[PDB]
């Protein structure tokens, strides 16, 4: 009794944070797969999506 | 009426125009600052 909101996303279990994936915003963030070659030193952390 | 003060031939002692002011100093110069295009490989060249 005093629930604001639910929702469904992906299982922070199944999907682990030690390898392969990490779930703190919404999208589901892995590190270094598909970096843009030359750019800047703050760009490239939009394609770790 | 009136020749000019060359091709007459003799030594003569007439006028000249000037300025009040230092003019070289203003305490400034052009100051321009350039804007980086971002990172390459997206750089347009094909305009011939």
């Amino acid at each position: 009794y005093g629930a604001a909101v639910v929702n469904i996303d992906l299982n922070r279990d199944f999907f682990d944070t030690a390898t392969g994936i990490d779930l703190t915003k919404g999208i589901p963030l892995v590190q270094d797969l598909l970096v843009p070659i030359g750019v800047t030193a703050g760009a490239e952390q939009s394609a770790e999506y | 009426v009136g020749i000019p003060k060359l091709e007459v031939d003799h030594i003569s002692f007439s006028n000249v125009v000037s300025m009040m002011t230092a003019n070289i100093r203003t305490g400034d110069d052009m100051a321009v600052e350039r804007v980086n295009p971002d990172d390459v490989r997206a750089i347009n060249i094909r305009n011939a």
